[PDB]
């Protein structure tokens, strides 16, 4: 019903075929429960690939901690009272936030989570869930947008221009990151939003970490011998500031 | 070294050079250690110590070996080559194995299993 | 000049008749740039050879190191520190009486500290970092849980399992963190100095009588291969002070 629309909306733009091609997505997209009412989810054409943009939603004392770059403040706003759980593993949960925030203090180290899904899996409120409470006290848990953050951290890397906003990607005792798979030089990935990996494990810090999918298939996922059996220890890099759990 | 050099000094003071009239051999076991000897003696003797080599492969011709032989005078050969290309700062000191084996004479002969007759004219 | 350097350094390791196998190494160590205008030689004990290693480029930092950590906090040193209790009654009388028992070879015997978080473990040897400074030796700083993710899974290998065992002053961060797998990095380290002697460096969070919980199982006596060169080279000691996080 939404489909539709959008189709004939840009089929002027939106090549055709395809159908068989992103079958895996389509297939998917129907099989899910999908679907949504701070932001809402639209697709956008970029270049030769569609993308899943956040707008805020049109119905629009924690946002002076909960301040985050590169993503909107209309959006976020999700509790844990706000609960009505009606699918499986939004409910196995139940002990990964409330004991998620009582020794979760400054360097207490261990395993948070890797939440996943397609694009758009109710994320921005668990994500804006289990952190605000952190926050509701001194403690940590830092929201960043890396799809859009690091689009000039490209060229931004300068001048103090960008340079004095990126090393706290580093310091904030947590910090997450989010939809990346979203684009890509292979710099960053061990320069802008790698460099948040190696730096938090040395001396250990309880950082939160998001994707549009999940560690144990984002290790085969880049190849437009080499990464393969070297795409999966970033995944890695990955698997030991979290312990995985389903979002179904 | 009395001498012109072999290659190392672990090689060159042993030989005292290398000197003129010297009929050379050098055996190893299956595959190990006997092709890349000589690829990295008269090929730093050729691009380290003075002389124009006129080079002969055998099984392993020439088309090939320079796939195997540009990472010696310029760092490389594990990041990998024999998986493709390469990163744009790792476009590096290639220009530099670019630049110690082309202004120079190494002269090879591509052809296999020819007898003395060929070579020797 | 060099080689005695290099010989009273690891006396304790190497032999009269080491020096003249590998004399022409230590020759060669000597007659080569001592300085540089990106690494310098340093001599290292290998089995029965001497070899030549190059570790990269007041005088208090550059004559100090760190594996698989950040710099940021590290600056601690010996004595100024506000001593707390029983903590660090005695804490700085092991690495300042001994700033000259460091021994090249001459068993100058090591520490192991273990305990609770943000207080002592590595800022210890932090400590000694800014403290052994002055003098002109290396202290590379290891970190351990930050060294097998690139060697639990497999650039070269074989290569920095030896300037991390030939220069004279060490330190090692978090034993039991994250038979085995954990095998050619930090197990032969514990075996081999029993004919080579100097002062060694361990530390964790987990004491001598928890180090081993970790270290993961096999199902046996195949694991104490290595444990017995920790209960002879210092004390079942620990430290519950104050919090620098």
């Amino acid at each position: 019903q939404d489909v539709q629309a959008f189709l004939k909306e840009n089929e002027e733009v939106i090549d055709q075929k395809m159908i068989e091609k992103s079958l895996n997505k389509l297939y998917e997209y129907i099989e899910q429960s999908k679907n949504c009412s701070g932001y809402h989810p639209k697709l956008v054409v970029n270049g030769r690939s569609i993308d899943i943009e956040y707008y805020e939603c049109p119905v629009k004392k924690q946002q002076s901690l909960m301040k985050s770059m590169y993503i909107q403040q209309d959006l976020l706003g999700a509790t844990f009272q706000q609960v009505d759980i009606s699918d499986p593993s939004r409910l196995a949960m139940f002990q990964h936030v409330t004991d998620f925030l009582k020794s979760y203090n400054e360097t207490g180290k261990g395993k948070g989570l890797y939440l996943y899904g397609k694009f758009g899996v109710g994320k921005t409120f668990m994500l804006a869930a289990i952190a605000n409470e952190l926050a509701e006290k001194e403690y940590s848990s830092m929201i960043v947008y890396v799809p859009e953050f690091v689009r000039e951290l490209k060229n931004s890397l300068q001048d103090q221009t960008l340079e004095e906003k990126l090393n706290m990607v580093k310091t904030t005792p947590v910090l997450m990151l989010d939809d990346i798979g979203a684009e890509s030089t292979s710099w960053v990935r061990d320069e802008v939003i790698g460099t948040v990996l190696q730096h938090r494990m040395s001396q250990q810090l309880p950082t939160f970490f998001s994707s549009n999918f999940s560690p144990d298939e984002l290790k085969h996922h880049f190849t437009y011998e080499k990464e393969e059996v070297k795409a999966a220890r970033l995944m890695e890099r990955i698997l030991y500031l979290a312990a995985p759990i389903r979002l179904d | 070294i009395t001498g012109i050099p072999t290659g190392f000094t672990e090689l060159d003071r042993m030989t005292s050079g290398f000197q003129r009239s010297d009929l050379i051999i050098v055996a190893a076991r299956p595959s190990v250690g006997k092709t890349a000897f000589a690829l990295n003696i008269a090929q730093n003797v050729a691009t380290k110590t003075n002389e124009n080599v006129a080079i002969f492969s055998l099984e392993m011709s020439a088309q090939q070996l320079v796939m195997r032989m540009l990472c010696a005078e310029g760092n490389i050969n594990a990041q990998n080559l024999r998986t493709g290309k390469l990163t744009p700062e790792d476009w590096g000191k290639l220009t530099m194995a670019m630049g110690s084996l082309s202004n120079a004479g190494i002269y090879i002969d591509d052809t296999p299993s020819i007898r003395v007759s060929d070579i020797r004219a």
